[PDB]
Order: structure tokens, then sequence, then C-alpha cells
């Protein structure tokens, strides 16, 4: 009945996993120990008869250090350990180790627990995984992991919280060949994926959190929030509610273009939160702000398709209708005239939450609008520079020859990626 | 991928790689019996790396002890911390060829080798989670660069999904012991150039100029050049022995530093200047620091490095800094002297910080390097072994054994070769 699956994969996404799933518990008010001080939680949480609630996700990695720390962290009446899963070998920021070399040596067992935990999931909608481009586990065993479960079932749905990597973060130059080698091998395969530039979350942390140096704790905790507010709908119901499927129809018109690029508003530190809060359309209005999205895109030279938003707050509907008004007369929103149609509205009444001790003040409106256009298309300009300037030169490859590869899988994913920006720069041509 | 192998070859290594313990040791809270007494919990956190669980509660190091003169284990075991060291460890031959590899080499190298075999894979199977092998061996005497050879092609050849590190100690020509060095030089460098994944070579004569000059040590001995050596290899595989996201393990840093095949060779470097027993040296500000990695003196290769241009950087630094200032100037010396990189590798520059200092310090500067200044290395080496060819001198003492030149040939022409990429890289525009 309605049962959903997560996944997280590497050591970014699995702590990105463990924080939203933190976000999570504390929303619906879940102790460590899966106490029950809507009925949308059974869509992520299993419960047994004992009342002990789990949530239906898994947390896996070629590496344990992470897993390591979450089964000793403060959640061990929480998660059974078979839902734990830790290799021995690592990826090591390489896509073919953690595809091919070590990545099929452990997604037999993976599928094992996959399938098992999916024996009680009755009205199974769709997967969800969590894992960043440069991650070369989150990489490979991501790109494995896809396409197996799009061969076991194909039309149940795969959506994607992927993790755009940036420079000041990044630990591996070979980054944006992963990137490309994740988006060719599951641009077939990902139905709908919401990526996370951490420039962007730099920034506001830097500045808009007041903080004097963003931390990996603060930005992943706002990663969280971002991505329990795309997920209330599902784990909440509203007077106007969105579900998996429907995310796909009303984010994905086109199949190749499966990259909503959502945003999230508003954010406030805690010695901040002593002035009053921003209205409905002065944070409607924040929304649309170059630095107010999850990405260092430019929206001044984007083309829009369809307005959806996410107010989980203390927002009536005619706040929502004038706020909607008021940005109509934005002169920075160009449209497309194969969809005439350019606003959804998705409202919910219960009171945004935040992890206690954070950076973050509680609020009592949010907004999670979502989007897409050709704006998204500067990052992929950048890692195609990124790409082009490299395998120029036939940097780095030879790490990905030793794993029984060869240069025409990057040379044809160059072209497929080349193909996708082409795609949106036509769209975006009148 | 919790653990490393350690291994020394030749004298030169062998007190090099007890100063690298001793030292670490000492950061580590380790008493001589191998019972941790620090404080720090990150010392604790993954003494794994280095350090194996032994009778009751003592940490035992996983090195391994491979020379053929019986002076080097006695050396071993007067110097301090000595005991500590596996007592079973001592691989040492019962003749000694004394830099004279062609007797070294087979009639005593195929026992040694055979029980070094024996012994890694005695703690490699019983391994729970071994990733690669790192080797601290010198190159100058024929003996000990005879047993760093074989033992590396041995453990590459039995294990090739292992990840290959080795340090070299390069000879040079102020201090000779013996002028069969180009010989043993170009054979080495054949073997590793493919053999090994990883090479910190560190200079002699750099290191005599620095503490005749820099250091003031007008009479430069083993020990005066073995402790700023720990002290920057320390500072180098700081990045292993104490948790951080940037270089997790060898197979991260080889992925991250090594563009090609065979570059695989890199440039150290550390900072401040430091002596052994100099206590004068006062708190230095952090722009001095970073400043300080454009110094030839300042680096363990006498090479130019304003003439190369890095294709790889890696940096940490160690103390209680606020590091936002620390990439605030990475930002300014990368704008003022991005002549002095590569255009076509985005973001080379990866640098982490590490909280706890060495000791005698609180703050401290590692830099680790690719370019093609090392290329000049193998310029004197070619020049060297050409003047030593071209009346063939000293070759009878090699063909005594019976072997050609043929191998000879073959590795001076895979060292043009690798010359010739060098500079075709540092020639190649964006
Ligand atoms: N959003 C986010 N990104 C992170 C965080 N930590 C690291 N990253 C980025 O993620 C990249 C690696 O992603 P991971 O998924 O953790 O790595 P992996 O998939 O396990 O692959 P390996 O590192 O080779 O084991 C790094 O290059 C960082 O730039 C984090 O806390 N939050
Ligand atoms: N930096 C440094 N170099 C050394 C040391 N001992 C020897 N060397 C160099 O190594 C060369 C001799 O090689 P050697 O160590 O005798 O080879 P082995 O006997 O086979 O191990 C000389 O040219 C020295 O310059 C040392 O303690 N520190």
């Amino acid at each position: 009945m309605r049962e959903c699956i997560s996944i997280h994969v590497g050591q970014a996404g699995v702590q990105i996993g463990n924080a939203c799933w933190e976000l999570y518990c504390l929303e619906h008010g879940i102790q460590p120990d899966g106490q029950m001080p809507d009925d949308s939680f059974n869509t992520f949480f299993s419960e047994t008869g004992a009342g002990k609630h789990v949530p239906r996700a898994v947390f896996v990695d070629l590496e344990p250090t992470v897993i390591d720390e979450v089964r000793t962290g403060t959640y061990r009446q929480l998660f059974h350990p078979e839902q734990l899963i830790t290799g021995k070998e690592d990826a090591a920021n390489n896509y073919a180790r953690g595809h091919y070399t070590i990545g099929k040596e452990i997604i037999d067992l993976v599928l094992d627990r996959i399938r098992k935990l999916a024996d009680q999931c009755t009205g199974l909608q769709g997967f969800l995984v969590f894992h960043s481009f440069g991650g070369g586990t989150g990489s490979g065993f991501t790109s494995l992991l896809m396409e197996r479960l799009s061969v076991d079932y194909g039309k149940k749905s795969k959506l994607e919280f992927s993790i755009y990597p940036a420079p000041q973060v990044s630990t591996a130059v070979v980054e944006p060949y992963n990137s490309i080698l994740t988006t060719h091998t599951t641009l077939e395969h990902s139905d709908c994926a919401f990526m996370v530039d951490n420039e962007a979350i730099y920034d506001i942390c830097r500045r808009n959190l007041d903080i004097e140096r963003p931390t990996y704790t603060n930005l992943n905790r706002l990663i969280s929030q971002i991505v329990s507010s795309i997920t209330a709908s599902l784990r909440f119901d509203g007077a106007l509610n969105v579900d998996l499927t429907e995310f796909q129809t009303n984010l994905v018109p086109y199949p190749r273009i499966h990259f909503p690029l959502a945003t999230y508003a508003p954010v406030i530190s805690a010695e901040k939160a002593y002035h009053e809060q921003l209205s409905v359309a002065e944070i409607t209005n924040a929304c649309f702000e170059p630095a107010n999205q999850m990405v260092k895109c430019d929206p001044r030279h984007g083309k829009y398709m369809a307005c959806c938003l996410l107010y989980r707050g203390d927002v009536v509907p005619k706040d929502v209708n004038a706020a909607i008004a008021t940005i109509k007369t934005k002169r920075s929103i160009q449209f497309v005239d194969w969809c005439p149609t350019g606003f959804k509205v998705g409202i919910n009444y219960q009171p945004p939450t935040v992890v206690p001790g954070g950076d973050l003040a509680k609020v009592q409106r949010a907004v999670c609008m979502l989007s897409n256009t050709t704006a998204i298309a500067e990052a992929w300009a950048r890692l195609d520079h990124k790409f082009d300037l490299m395998y120029a030169k036939r940097a780095f490859v030879h790490w990905y020859v030793g794993e029984g590869m060869e240069e025409g899988e990057f040379s044809e994913a160059r072209e497929d990626m080349a193909a996708l920006e082409k795609d949106y720069e036509e769209v975006g041509v009148d | 991928m919790r653990e490393i192998v350690h291994i020394q070859a030749g004298q030169c290594g062998n007190q090099i790689g007890a100063k690298f313990w001793e030292v670490i040791s000492d950061e580590h809270g380790i008493d001589p019996t191998g019972s941790y007494h620090g404080d720090s919990d990150l010392q604790l956190e993954r003494i794994n790396v280095y350090y194996n669980e032994a009778a009751g509660n003592k940490y035992v190091p996983r090195a391994i002890l491979v020379d053929l003169e019986p002076g080097t284990m006695d050396s071993v075991r007067s110097g301090p911390f000595g005991q500590i060291f596996r007592p079973d460890n001592f691989v040492f031959g019962q003749s000694g060829a004394g830099n004279n590899w062609a007797k070294g080499h087979y009639t005593e190298g195929a026992e040694l080798v055979d029980s070094v075999l024996d012994v890694v894979r005695k703690e490699s199977e019983s391994c729970d989670c071994l990733q690669g092998f790192q080797l601290t061996h010198s190159l100058g005497g024929g003996t000990g660069s005879g047993m760093g050879t074989l033992l590396i092609s041995k453990i590459r050849e039995e294990y090739p999904d292992r990840i290959m590190n080795t340090f070299s100690v390069v000879p040079s020509p102020k201090v000779s012991d013996t002028v069969v060095e180009p010989y043993n030089a170009t054979l080495s460098v054949h073997q590793l150039v493919e053999n090994t994944d990883e090479t910190y070579c560190i200079d002699n004569e750099a290191l005599y100029d620095i503490c005749f000059r820099t250091l003031k040590l007008t009479t430069p001995t083993y020990g005066d050049l073995n402790h700023l050596v720990s002290a920057t290899m320390s500072g180098v595989t700081t990045c292993l022995r104490f948790p951080g996201q940037l270089n997790a393990d060898l197979r991260k840093l080889a992925v991250n530093m090594v563009p090609f095949p065979r570059l695989h060779f890199f440039m150290p470097g550390f900072a401040p200047l430091t002596s052994r027993g100099s206590q004068q040296y006062r708190a230095l500000t952090v722009p001095e620091l970073t400043q300080q990695m454009f110094d030839a003196k300042n680096m363990m290769a006498a090479c130019d490095p304003r003439h190369g241009r890095y294709l790889t950087v890696a940096a940490v630094f160690r103390g209680r800094m606020s590091m936002k200032e620390v990439d605030e100037q990475m930002l300014n010396v990368q704008n003022k002297n991005s002549s002095y990189f590569v255009e076509w590798i985005p973001n080379n520059v990866k640098t982490a910080v590490c909280d706890i200092p060495p000791r005698g310090l609180k703050m401290s500067a590692t830099f680790i390097g690719n370019s093609t200044a090392i290329q000049e290395l193998f310029k004197r080496i070619s020049e060297q072994f050409t003047a030593m060819f071209r009346r063939k001198a000293f070759l009878h003492w090699y063909t005594g054994e019976g072997m050609d030149e043929m191998e000879f040939t073959e590795a001076e022409s895979n060292m043009n070769d690798l010359v010739s990429e060098y500079q075709q890289y540092q020639d190649a525009t964006a």
C-alpha cells in the first residue's frame, strides 16, 4: 500500500541520507528507538507488530567508515544491521572500479537485500537513490544499480537526488569524467533527477547562513532540508498533493531533459531569527533570486516551462494567488510556446522543521519551487569545458583503461552530452 | 582500505623508515612498548592504517626489513624505537653485496625475495582489508636499489589489484660511495616507471645544499638529512595517518595525482624550514607558509619548479588556523602564478587542513605536486649514464655475470620517451 524504497550510496550520499532521515524522524516526531508518541509515514517507514518503525531505505558503500559511524551513532534501535551493507575494496573516485571492477562483485548481494525488503512492498511506486557525480562509488555503483533495476522492473519509477560537485569542496580532479559517465549511463534510465551544486550551498552557508566557513555538517543539513521539502508531498497529505508518478508527468516533458532545477527558500540564522520573517510575496520573490538555488546558474538566460511550488507552512491560498500574480509580472520570465501552461500549486499546512542546534532557525513559512529551463545548461557548459580540456590530452584516462575499458565510451558519452546540451540550446532557440 | 603494509629497502631506507616510525609514534601517543598513551582520539581513530593490534593492548608497526649487509639491521636495532618493530621482520642476507648490484641480485637475492614473499603473504592473507604497499628505498647503492626493484616487481605481479607506492633516495654527484650509480638508477627506473604508481623522489644533493646553507649544517651526515626527510614524509603521509576527506586512501591519492600512466613522479615540499634540535623557530603567519611552496630550497628535489607547470597539486596544513584565510591565500597565489600550472586541468590544487601539528611545531605546510620539473632528474641521470657509457667505463663489472646491454638500451630508450612525454605535456597548450 503506497510503499516506497530509498537507496544510499557513496560517503556523501549516505551522509546526506542519514541527515535527511534524521530530519524526517524529527518531522514525524520519531524517537531514535522508533516510538510513536497522516499515515503517509508508512510510505517511507515500515512498522512491525511491536510498534518499532524502520525506514524503508538502505545505506550501502564500498567502504564501511561512514556506515561504521552510522552503526555507532545515535540510532541503534532504529536501523537493522542488514540494510547497512559495507564492501571491502574502494572505487577511489573511479567510475570503472565502482561499476565493473568492484561494483558487480557486491551488487548481487545488494539486490538480495533489496528484494527481501521489497518482499512486503505491495503498493511500490518507485525507487529513490542519493549519489554525487564526483563520488567514484556513487558514480559506478549508482549506474550499475540503476541499470540493474531498470532491467529487473522497468516501468517502476527511479528518481534521483544527485549532488553536483564544486571545486572548493572537490576532492578528485577526475570528477567531471565521473559526471559525464553517470549522466550518459543514467540518462536513458533516470526518469527525473535533481542536482546539488555545492558552490551554491557553499555561498549560501557563507552569506545567507552568516557562517565564516561552510562545513559538511551544515551544508548536508540544508541539503536534507531541501530533500525533505521535496519529499513532503509523499510523506504528508494536504489539499494539494503531488506523487512520484505525477512528479514525473509534470516535471519531465522531454525524456532526455529530466533535470528539473528546483529551489528552496527561505534560510535564516538563529541569531537573526529576532527579525520579522519574510512574507509570502517576499519569499516568493526571493525564490528566483540568482543566488537562491542549488546551482550557480544564470536564470536571466533561461526559457521557462512550467512553475511548480511547494508551500509547507502558514500560507493561505489567497497569498499563493497574489504571489503568483505578482511573479507573472516579472521581466526575467520567458516561456515556451509548446507548454502554454506555466503554474502548478501545492500547499501544505504542516510547519517546517529543522535539526536542533543547527544554524538554520525555525520559520513558519517555506517554499520549494520547482523549475526547469535552459539556465541549467550553464553547469553543463562548465563540465563540458572541463571534460573537453582534459579528454583532449587524454588525462587520467589510463586509470579507466586499466579496468577493462577503452576511450570509445568516453568519446561517445562526450557526444551524448553534446547532443543533450545542443537540445537545451535548440529548445532555447526561438 | 583501513591498513597499509610498510616495506623497507637498503640501509638509508631502513633508517628513514625507523625515523618515520618513531616520529609518527610520538605524534600518535604510542609508547616504546606499543600501548597508546595520548589524549587525542584522532590518533587512535585509524591507527590501523600504519599499526596492528598486538598482544594485550600493544600496537605493532606493519613493516618489513629487507637488506643484504648485516650491519643495516643491527643499526636499525640500535636506533630508538627499534624494538617496537616486529621481531621476525628482519630479513637480511648473510654476506652483503655492498653497493654491488651484480652479486646481490642473483647470489643473495633469490632466497631473500622468496622469504619476503612468504612473509608478505603471511600478513596479506591474514590481513583483513589490504589495499596497497608503500616503500622507502634508495637508489645510489646498487644493492638496496636491487632489493627495492625485486620486491616491488614481485609484489606488483602477485598483487596486480593492489596500489603500488615507493619512495626513492635519488643518488647525487656531491657524495658517491660507488660510481655504478647510473646503471642501478637506469635499471631501477626502467622497472618502476611501470611497476610503481607513486614515487616521492628525495634528491640527496638538495638535502646537502639546504643543510649547508638554509639549515647551517656545515657537515650533513646521515642523521642530519634523515631528520628533515622524516619530518617531510610524516607531513606528506599526514593525509593518510589521520582522518580527512581529501586523499582518503592510497588509491584515491593515485587517481587524483596521477594523470598519465608514467606521470607518477612527485615534487615533495614542506614548510617552514626546520632542523634537528633548533628550537629557536617561532610562530609563523599562514601567508608565509603559502608563499613558501614556490621556493626551490624548501623543496626536496633540486629542480626549477618555475620552469615546470604543476599538472596536479596536493597540500596539507597542520595546526589550528582559520583556513578560510588559507584558501583565500591559495586563490591569490593561483591568480598570481597561473602561468606555473596547466589550464586544461581544472582545479588541480587540492588542499585540506590537519588539526594536530607535527612535533616541535604549531603550524606547518606540506606540498606535493606533479609537473615536468621532475624531468631534470631524468636528464641528469641520462647525461651521467651517457658520460659513463660512451667509453663503456665500469661496464666490465656488470658484464662479469654475462648479461648484455640490450636491456640497458631498452631502459635508456624508455626513459628518453618519458622525458619527451614530460616536455610535450609542458609545451601543451589549452
Ligand atoms: N553534498 C555533499 N557533497 C560532499 C560531501 N562530502 C564530500 N562531497 C563531495 O562528494 C564527492 C565524493 O562523493 P562520495 O559519494 O562521498 O564518494 P564515493 O561515491 O563513496 O566514491 P569514493 O570517494 O571514491 O569512495 C567529493 O569529491 C566531494 O566533492 C558532503 O558532505 N555533502
Ligand atoms: N639522504 C640520505 N642519503 C643517504 C643516507 N645513507 C646513504 N645515502 C645515500 O645513498 C648512497 C649509497 O647507497 P647505500 O645506502 O649505501 O645503498 P645500500 O647499501 O644498498 O643500501 C650514497 O650516495 C648516499 O648519498 C642517509 O642516511 N640519508
